[PDB]
């Protein structure tokens, strides 16, 4: 990513978390890549499945 | 206990392995959708409002399942059962919002809103009955936004077209009439030959807490009696349970912006 | 084969299928402050189908 | 149809015919397809709408 | 049963966010302590 | 206008035995305004 | 193959989809090759065999 302080940045990305959808052509482009991340705070095991 | 008969409860709710006659849901197929999930329709239609704390009112339930069955018949049970309670959710909200049924506590409902200001038309459904129905919320200044209706009487809006351009009035395949959206609700109580319509912006909805989710299994049931009568022990009876709750508000800003066709 | 043409195909590797539906949702209760949470149930229904042989 | 009743009796017209798919719908479901015999075309080529005249 | 007011208690102990008169306890100013607690 | 809130009551606490139910107590607040 | 952006191009063919048809001559030129697929859904078990 092009961070905001304007630099070229590379971060890890979770295998439990991330993944691909290719492009169906032997080819197998890469179409599109998707992150889920679970938001919870600490307090309460809060109970809703927000994403 | 030494009842070799599986466990009955009263109420009969608790999910079971095992049936009555004795036999066994093992290698027990996961089932499949039937039907497509309902969504709630007065949080489709009605305008949200940011609420803090709270009229709102708690809904709930509790859903009893016997550990046997959540290890052999049907592992995932949990997790696949959360949007059905969900939508058992809508349909309860929706149920007294709209239609006063269901033992709405708010006092409110668009049902009752009607029958205060008498904003009802006799009729089958016609043209000219579908522009009187319109017009009752026009005579106020309020033009209507949308319909709500029984999917069974689509037979009756596609015999409807207009005389003049001689072309249907209802498009079959957009599901709207006169341009307008309708929303079908698949509960019982709307009979065949009603339909509801309003500007639903006047309809306002809050809702002070989303779904909670608790799964516990050490809590007493106090409202499953064993055979015996005495209440069901989680942990003791070898069980678990699922608790969901959530709470509701409604407000109706002005009860004249709805009106209703019914049968003659 | 008019029925080949309309209908649903399954796959099918025995002589023998077995299906399995939701039949009962849940229901919702309002519940006072403080009241006690009444409990609800679901429930499915099974259909089968089988084979013959030209 | 047989232990369902869910018969209609008479010509082919365009009033019958959307009873008969109204028939699907009482029942919440929509009719997705027509087998007929083709013999009886003949018979649907002559009926038209006597108001929109389609 | 659907009863949708809230459950009166014995003893009073149990803290409740709706008084049963229907007022309903939002906006709440929190109490200040005045005394200090002994040893 | 000024208002206030004040604790009225200390919850009072048991001396419980082993394995003795322990019983429960409450606070209570008061309003003041000027 | 050759690529769309007109580039020779060569990808690893899936031993379970592909196969060749020989000519019957001893020299045994190939004469054709077929690959077949499976498209499917994920949101279901697949409802028609269809390749």
């Amino acid at each position: 990513i092009r961070n905001q302080d304007d630099e070229t940045r590379l971060y890890k990305s979770d295998a439990m978390s991330t993944f691909i959808i290719y492009d169906n052509t032997v080819e197998r482009n890469s179409i599109a890549g998707v992150r889920y991340l679970r938001t919870k705070p600490i307090d309460k095991t809060d109970e809703d499945e927000v994403f | 206990s030494n009842n070799v008969k599986p466990q009955v409860f009263n109420p009969d709710n608790v999910m079971m392995h095992e049936k009555k006659d004795g036999t066994l849901m093992n290698e027990f197929t996961t089932p499949i959708l039937q039907e497509v999930m309902e969504n709630s329709k007065i949080m489709q239609l009605g305008k949200y409002e940011p609420m803090e704390g709270t009229r709102a009112f708690k809904l709930g339930v509790i859903l009893p399942v016997t550990k046997e069955f959540l290890n052999y018949t049907y592992s995932q049970f949990f997790e696949e059962m959360k949007p059905m309670i969900a939508e058992a959710f809508y349909k309860k909200f929706d149920e007294a919002g709209i239609l006063n049924q269901g033992n709405n506590p708010f006092g409110k409902s668009i049902a009752q809103s009607i029958e205060k200001t008498n904003k009802v038309i006799k009729g089958d459904f016609t043209q000219d009955n579908i522009i009187d129905l319109e017009a009752l919320l026009e005579d106020d200044e309020l033009e209507a936004n949308a319909f709500i209706s029984k999917t069974q009487n689509r037979s009756l809006l596609r015999k409807i077209v207009d005389p003049e351009t001689k072309e249907r009035i209802y498009d079959r395949n957009s599901d709207s009439l006169d341009g307008l959206p309708v929303v079908n609700l698949k509960s019982s109580n709307l009979k065949r030959g009603e339909l509801i319509t309003g500007d639903f912006d006047k309809l306002i909805y809050g809702i002070p807490q989303l779904i909670e989710y608790k799964i516990d299994e050490t809590a007493q049931l106090s409202t499953v009696k064993n055979e015996d009568g005495t209440p069901v022990n989680l942990f003791e009876q070898d069980m678990v349970a699922l608790r969901a709750t959530m709470h509701v508000a409604l407000h109706i800003a002005d009860d004249k912006a709805f009106a209703k066709l019914v049968p003659a | 084969s008019k029925i080949m043409q309309l209908g649903k195909y399954e796959p099918m590797e025995g002589t023998e299928k077995k299906f399995t539906f939701w039949a009962d949702k849940p229901g919702a209760y309002w519940v006072g402050e403080g009241q006690k949470i009444e409990t609800s149930k679901a429930t499915w229904v099974n259909a089968t189908m089988r084979a013959f042989k030209l």
